[PDB]
């Protein structure tokens, strides 16, 4: 015999104080334990399984299930509850490529490690957790009792341990040959090279005598999976990717489970599909959570949903990552606090695209979801390619440098150039720095019974202009904004307010250009019409002059 | 040799922290620098039973062509016990933020001289990851004292002790100070010999076993601090009247004697923002009072080494960055302000993460430990970019300020 080299297990433990399952064997037919014994009798055979003696308390139950419409048995063995009670492990495969950061190759050849997957030994101390029963005929004797040498199917630990032992096998091989790329899920090994097809083949040739130093043999008939794989969701080809077919299903009437596929196949779809839209179909799944509920979809709904259905009416495939070349980043403002994507290096061909939707908040601008969504991109290109793409972005580099300059919160996004792609991002007011000369000035103040729900807000000027609005079913905060409001709508081009509110100088030193309240967005309309406005505060009650006089007014 | 058992706190398992991403050459860089630690035997590779993980980065401290492995380990250190074994703790030492000079060493290095003990090791485990996950991650865990884990200083301290004795037997007057990875050595010395000082210092750490070289020169003494001053002026609008009274309003809550009336009463009428109004002789009494409160120190202002330093930073514009540290609110045990540059002009978020490292070093020299940070940042924001500024080998905790601040104009 050749000597092999062993697969050094991997030591195991339970959780702390946790035992190791005992859990009583359900009784099964004839046919099943018949089976049952049959296949254990194999399994034990060739080493997977060895029979225990009576002193080991625990046990996990085991199954006798079908193939598809035929006579064979396969055994199943229930670990539930034994991996409720095993220890957590890191699993090297978690957080799968994305297919836009791979490399074009020549070519990918398939090996098949199936034999491996079922032949890596379990540590010898954990062994003992792993028993199970095979029931006896009539329950007349003592079931026949195993427990497992490898990692069974089913157990928490299989995964990550199986991942590491090939891992460990592969790791001299790819180190010692740049020149290829290697990819293992389950049975399946993947190479893929740009070298001429003679020393592709010769490569392989070499992987498969190097796992045979671990006695893994790989079937010399060639492998039946070629490119294109299905992987993932994806599909890969040597030159392109792309994903699954997404085909949207036509239907009179649409159910929340429906509406919930439909946005998946979307999102699924937005990462290649420029310019997919989501909001208004997501919008209809608010708050419900009845799967079977029948939805009418709104008309905007509708208009999402045909939009969508053109992006879809062809293939479009992504191309591959080339690291000689710079990444390129652009992205266009779609509406209603939507955006969308593309990365590419050529022109024209994508690597891949998406989407960002505006964060749920009372007040936001363009210019802080355009920020986020390059932050969001920004980390996304960091895990697929490690470095940040160049952005091409709708705003003007002097909207920029007003913006930053002048808001409060440190900010910063990088490289970046515009883009003269409509509709632009904007500054839609801007505050004065100091106070107005020639301008009126409006002492504004506002007040409300918490009680009764009446208020009143108004404003007195150093004119001699004055008004105060009634008001009912109001608030303090609501007064406050609708002062502000009043001496906008009343004053000219330019003007000057004093406002003892620490509310409305909050929302408004955050600079929104849309809001969920009504009466803010009246302002930010007003204020667009405005040639100049400084917003002053001061603070209440302290006989600050138009301050008290509007404030007595507002009050009773 | 001589392990030192550490334990984790009763009823906490260890930290398990998702590695962010890095860039290609984080990744190339942290590869090189664990390929050499892993063959001096000061990490080895672990396998899938270890499911722990702290965060990795790398960093470039001020000029230097090489690459510094920086492990975040916030976690494990909230999660590990305080040592109370043999030592009782330091003493901070009071006269450090008095000296003249104070460099700082980086002494981490020190550390790897020492074996971690074997039953706490899996608790330092890290991940380099590959771009595009294409790669297993390679997986580490230390085999010695770790740079930036809190238990290193003090495992390592009584050999700290004895390395040093010689050179503070010889120097009394020079103070040295131990924080994480950092030595902190003031002098009142002339800076010339100041750099002769440190540098015998090195040699002491260079001769035994074995970025040392690297130092960072301060000067505590020459720290200032910002007062509330009110404005001199030969005539006010009736807008600075209006400032002046928010300011000493907000004062008040920091100085009780302040008051208001007379200045509040200046104004009477509704009159136009920019007029020109003179004050009266009360008002000019009343402002006249308020400036001589406002030059004494804060009532009931102390230092409890038990409660947590919170540290709160303003943008004031063109580069210019105002912070106040304290324990509790209106009382304020050190204030600043940094008008400044270092490049960085045109990136804010660079300015302010060069101000939260400037202001965790004053933290350490005065008070021994690094406050919590109120950051006028988005967290998306800060979260993407601060490591690609970061030359320090700690790392403060830090939350977010969504709404601005009224009070940021009167620190202005
Ligand atoms: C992630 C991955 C999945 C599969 C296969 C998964 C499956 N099923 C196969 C391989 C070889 C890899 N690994 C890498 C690494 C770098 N570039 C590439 N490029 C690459 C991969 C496949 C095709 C094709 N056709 C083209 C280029 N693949
Ligand atoms: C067990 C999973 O292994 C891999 O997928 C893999 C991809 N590149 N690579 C390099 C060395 C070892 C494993 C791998």
């Amino acid at each position: 015999m050749v000597p092999i080299s062993p697969i050094e297990t991997v030591p195991v433990k339970l959780k702390p104080g946790m035992d190791g399952p005992k859990v009583k064997q359900w009784p099964l037919t004839e046919e099943k334990i018949k089976a049952l014994v049959e296949i254990c009798t194999e399994m034990e055979k060739e080493g997977k399984i060895s029979k225990i003696g009576p002193e080991n308390p625990y046990n996990t139950p085991v199954f006798a299930i079908k193939k598809k419409d035929s006579t064979k048995w396969r055994k199943l063995v229930d670990f539930r509850e034994l991996n409720k009670r095993t220890q957590d492990f890191w699993e090297v495969q978690l957080g799968i490529p994305h297919p836009a950061g791979l490399k074009k190759k020549k070519s990918v050849t398939v090996l098949d490690v199936g034999d491996a997957y079922f032949s890596v030994p379990l540590d010898e101390d954990f062994r003992k957790y792993t028993a199970f029963t095979i029931p006896s005929i009539n329950n007349e004797t003592p079931g026949i009792r195993y427990q497992y040498n490898v990692l069974p199917q089913g157990w928490k630990g299989s995964p990550a341990i199986f991942q590491s032992s090939m891992t460990k096998i592969l790791e001299p091989f790819a180190a010692q040959n740049p020149d290829i790329v290697i990819y293992q899920y389950m049975d399946d090994l993947y190479v893929g090279s740009d070298l001429e097809i003679g020393q592709h083949r010769t490569k392989i040739e070499e992987l498969r005598q190097h796992l045979l130093r671990w006695g893994l043999t790989t079937p010399d008939k060639k492998h039946q999976k070629e490119p294109p794989f299905l992987w993932m969701g994806y599909e890969l080809h040597p030159d392109k990717w792309t994903v699954q077919p997404i085909v949207l299903p036509e239907k009179d009437s649409w159910t929340v489970n429906d509406i919930q596929k439909l946005v998946g196949k979307l999102n699924w779809a937005s990462q290649i599909y420029p310019g997919i839209k989501v909001r208004q179909l997501s919008k209809l799944l608010r708050g419900t959570k009845a799967l079977t509920e029948v939805i009418p979809l709104t008309e905007e709904a509708e208009l999402e949903l045909a939009e969508n259905r053109e992006i879809l009416k062809e293939p479009v495939h992504g191309v591959y990552y080339d690291p000689s070349k710079d990444l390129i980043a652009e992205i266009q403002k779609q509406g209603q606090g939507q955006w969308t994507y593309q990365i590419y290096q050529e022109p024209f061909k994508n690597l891949k695209t998406g989407k960002y939707a505006r964060m749920r908040g009372a007040h936001t601008n363009d210019v802080k979801q355009l920020t986020e969504a390059v932050q969001k991109i920004t980390t996304e290109s960091i895990v697929i390619w490690g470095k940040t793409p160049k952005f091409k972005l709708p705003i003007q580099k002097e909207t920029w440098e007003t913006w930053w300059t002048e808001y409060w919160q440190a900010t910063w996004i990088p490289e970046w150039e515009f883009v003269n792609t409509p509709p632009l991002v904007k500054l839609w007011y801007q505050l004065e720095k100091e106070p107005i000369v020639g301008a009126e000035t409006f002492y504004v103040d506002g007040a409300a019974n918490r009680e009764t729900k009446l208020g009143k807000a108004g404003y007195v000027t150093n004119k001699g202009r004055q008004k105060v609005v009634p008001l009912t079913n109001t608030t303090n905060q609501k007064t406050e904004l609708q002062a502000i409001y009043l001496a906008l709508q009343d004053s000219g081009l330019e003007v000057n307010i004093v406002t003892d509110s620490q509310y409305a100088l909050g929302i408004i030193q955050a600079q929104p250009d849309k809001s969920e309240s009504e009466l803010v967005n009246q302002i930010i309309e007003q204020l667009i019409k405005k040639e100049k406005v400084y917003l002053a505060w001061v603070p209440a009650h302290k006989g600050i002059g138009g301050n008290e006089q509007v404030d007595k007014l507002v009050s009773a | 040799i001589e392990t030192v058992p550490v334990k984790l706190k009763p009823g906490m398992d260890g930290p398990k922290v998702k590695q962010w991403p890095l860039t290609e050459e984080k990744i190339k860089a942290l590869v090189e620098i664990c390929t050499e630690m892993e063959k001096e035997g000061k990490i080895s590779k672990i396998g899938p039973e270890n499911p722990y993980n702290t965060p990795v980065f790398a960093i470039k401290k001020k000029d230097s062509t090489k690459w510094r492995k920086l492990v975040d380990f916030r976690e494990l250190n909230k999660r590990t016990q305080d040592f109370w074994e043999v030592q009782l703790g330091i003493p901070h030492p009071a006269g450090l933020k008095k000296k003249k000079s104070v460099t700082v060493l980086d002494v981490g290095d020190a550390y790897f001289s020492v074996p971690l003990d074997e039953d706490f090791r899996k608790y330092t485990a890290f991940t380099i990851p590959s771009i595009n996950n294409e790669t297993p991650g390679i997986r580490y865990q230390y085999n010695v004292l770790p740079q930036g884990w809190k238990g290193s200083p003090a495992i390592f301290q009584s050999s700290m002790t004895k390395i040093l004795e010689p050179f503070k037997k010889q120097n009394p007057d020079i103070v040295i100070y131990q924080y994480m990875d950092d030595l902190y050595v003031g002098s009142d010395l002339e800076i010339g010999q100041h750099r002769t000082k440190i540098e015998e210092l090195r040699q002491h750490l260079l001769r035994w076993g074995l970025f040392l070289w690297m130092g960072y020169e301060l000067h505590p003494d020459k720290w200032t601090v910002q007062p509330i001053v009110l404005p001199e002026k030969d005539s006010w609008t009736v807008n600075d009247i209006q400032k002046l009274v928010g300011k000493l309003n907000w004062a008040s809550q920091i100085y009780p004697g302040i008051k208001v009336r007379q200045l509040s009463k200046l104004l009477r009428g509704t009159k136009a923002l920019t007029e020109v109004i003179p004050l009266t002789e009360e008002a000019e009494l009343e402002l006249a009072e308020n400036r001589e409160i406002l030059k004494e120190p804060v009532h009931g202002v102390y230092y409890d080494p038990s409660k947590d330093l919170i540290a709160e930073i303003q943008k004031q514009g063109q580069g210019q960055w105002t912070y106040q540290i304290y324990q509790e609110p209106f009382k304020n045990l050190k204030t600043g302000k940094y008008a400044r540059m270092r490049g960085a002009h045109t990136n804010d978020v660079k300015q302010l993460t060069e101000a939260v490292q400037k202001i965790t070093t004053e933290s350490i020299v005065i008070w021994g430990k690094t406050p919590k940070f109120k950051l006028p940042i988005q967290k998306e924001t800060w979260e993407t970019w601060w490591t690609e500024y970061w030359q320090a080998t700690w790392i403060p905790e830090w939350e977010f300020v969504n709404t601005p601040p009224l009070v940021k104009l009167w620190y202005q």
